[PDB]
């Protein structure tokens, strides 16, 4: 188990980490969330009391170093930084345990929610799409812009999604405009999985990282990305079993784990409905339809 | 975005474009089988490719045997449309390829859409205009050269006839607008207004009678009247 300790929490803010968020008030003398599982990565995310504009926050995985936060009271933020001196690190860590100043990493034993939700999101897959070859961590917020939202500005704060494009000629095949367009299996198995992912592991973490860029920073580009997947397997005539049995889990602790309250920004109704009920897919997705039929029915 | 009376002079400035029309594309009559069941009979049918502003007709015509073996035919009309439109453009001399390409119908736009990727630079539109380019089945000589094909082919005509020569080309739309919409209305009437006298006559390089301009405007009186007639036979006014 593993521990992020703060230098000191200067301004008021509301601290998430992984699904569990709690209140640090100005000046509280907290240091820090200590009992961290080791083997997933994770990320610790921001809002402040007096500006909830900006959520912000870094992914991080503990195998990859010592990391903490500290306020940076210049650029007005909770900093991520590196130790590189162990002894130090490790010195640190001991007297706010010792002091008793560490909030507890709230794992509950029965419960694999952070498991299923980043079953395929490793740290330096994650260093492919938010560039800052720098830093292990990766730092995201509300307000970043993807590469294809900058087609439709800044390049070195980007979120380097994969493209994904309907109406593409990456997508369409020339000569096949119609079968490609309306069965979207070779964009996905060929161009997509085969070439540009290489496999559906790869294609099913950005998706899982997107669907929480959105949850937590409400970044809506990476809410698009996420639907974007979505739409492209479900409207996939011919996708191998063990995808859409995949995919039916990863979508229902998704759906599971979303804020009731949030559900009518972060959910699509066009893309959900079309999945569920149109696509060739409608039938291969049995937990997913449940579960968004008794939770959230209005959206259908 | 979409065409409407806001941007109507737009039809005739000098940005080449093109209305495509697919309604007569896929045309089918409905019968009886002999154990009492439907069944539906295709029948040679056209896309309708317009210059407003020239005149130029491109008709393509769609031989019934395009359907043969296939499956949802009113949904592969609309991507054979599309297919055949680009091959089209793709035919044609760069300076002679269409900025925009206005569809009558909003179910046009993503199959044209994605034929036409090769050309990010052409635009492809909907219209809130109700044009009634279906009437194009009513004009005879259209009508003839369909119904007679045995061959996937392309026909070139001048709806306008020589009507440029005398007026312009948004007056000449309007009395294409107004016969066709006509024609849709009542077709029989319309007709027999349009050859009511034996002493004006069709060239045969042309589709509509040759009309002196006072003629025109008799006869654009005429096919006012029969649209208001019809519109106060149906609702009763
Ligand atoms: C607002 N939440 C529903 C209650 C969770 N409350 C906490 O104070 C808490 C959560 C995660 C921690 F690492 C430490 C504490
Ligand atoms: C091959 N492309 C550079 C990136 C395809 N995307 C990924 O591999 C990926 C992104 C985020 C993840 F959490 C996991 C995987």
């Amino acid at each position: 188990m593993n521990t992020v300790p703060f230098t000191s929490a200067p301004i008021e803010v509301t601290i998430g980490i992984d699904q569990y968020s709690f209140n640090v008030k100005e000046n509280q003398p907290f240091h820090g969330i200590k009992d961290i599982p080791i083997g997933h990565v994770h990320v610790i995310h921001f809002q402040h009391a007096d500006n909830s504009s900006m959520r912000y926050g870094y992914w991080f995985d503990c195998r990859m170093g010592n990391f903490y936060i500290q306020y940076d009271p210049k650029d007005g933020l909770y900093k991520m930084m590196e130790e590189r001196d162990g002894a130090k690190f490790e010195n640190i860590v001991h007297n706010f345990k010792e002091r008793q100043m560490m909030v507890s990493y709230p794992k509950i034993d029965e419960d694999d929610t952070w498991y299923n939700l980043t079953e395929f999101v490793q740290m330096d897959k994650i260093r492919k799409i938010v560039r800052k070859d720098e830093n292990q961590f990766s730092y995201v917020d509300s307000s970043m812009t993807t590469v294809q939202e900058n087609e439709l500005s800044d390049p070195a704060h980007s979120l380097n999604y994969t493209v994904i494009n309907f109406k593409s000629r990456e997508a369409i095949r020339p000569g096949h405009e119609m079968e490609d367009f309306l069965d979207k299996s070779y964009y996905l198995n060929t161009v997509m999985l085969q070439g540009i992912f290489k496999n559906s592991s790869n294609y099913f973490g950005e998706l899982q990282f997107a669907f929480l860029n959105a949850m937590f920073f409400g970044n809506y580009g990476s809410s698009l990305q996420w639907h974007a997947m979505i739409e492209l397997i479900c409207s996939s005539a011919t996708v191998p079993k063990h995808m859409l049995d995949k995919l039916d889990e990863i979508l229902y602790y998704q759906i599971k784990t979303l804020p009731e309250q949030y559900s009518d920004i972060l959910l699509n109704e066009r893309v959900w409905n079309i999945c569920l009920y149109s696509s060739f897919q409608k039938n291969s997705l049995h937990n997913t339809e449940k579960i968004m039929e008794n939770k959230y029915p209005e959206l259908l | 975005g979409a065409m409407n009376s806001s941007n109507y002079a737009e039809l005739f400035n000098n940005d080449i474009k093109l209305f495509v029309d697919d309604t007569n594309v896929y045309r089918v009559t409905v019968h009886k089988t002999f154990e009492g069941n439907v069944a539906t009979k295709a029948i040679n049918g056209c896309i309708f490719t317009l210059n407003p502003k020239t005149g130029h007709l491109f008709l393509k015509i769609i031989h019934t045997s395009v359907w043969a073996g296939q499956k949802r035919l009113s949904q592969l009309a609309k991507w054979k449309t599309a297919e055949e439109v680009s091959a089209l453009v793709r035919s044609l001399p760069k300076e002679e390829q269409p900025k925009q390409i206005i569809v009558t119908r909003k179910a046009m736009l993503d199959p044209l859409e994605v034929h036409m990727l090769d050309f990010p630079n052409i635009a492809i539109r909907p219209t809130e205009l109700r044009l009634p380019f279906s009437a194009a089945m009513s004009i005879d000589k259209l009508s003839d050269v369909v119904m007679k094909a045995t061959e996937p082919q392309m026909v070139l005509f001048n709806i306008y006839d020589d009507w440029l020569d005398r007026i312009s080309s948004y007056t000449a739309f309007s009395r294409l607008t107004l016969l066709l919409r006509a024609l849709k209305t009542n077709e029989e009437s319309a007709k027999m207004i349009l050859l009511s006298d034996p002493t004006i006559t069709i060239k045969s390089y042309h589709l509509w009678p040759s009309f002196t301009d006072e003629q025109w405007i008799t006869i654009e009186s005429q096919m006012r009247d029969l649209i208001l007639t019809e519109y106060g036979r149906k609702y009763n006014v």
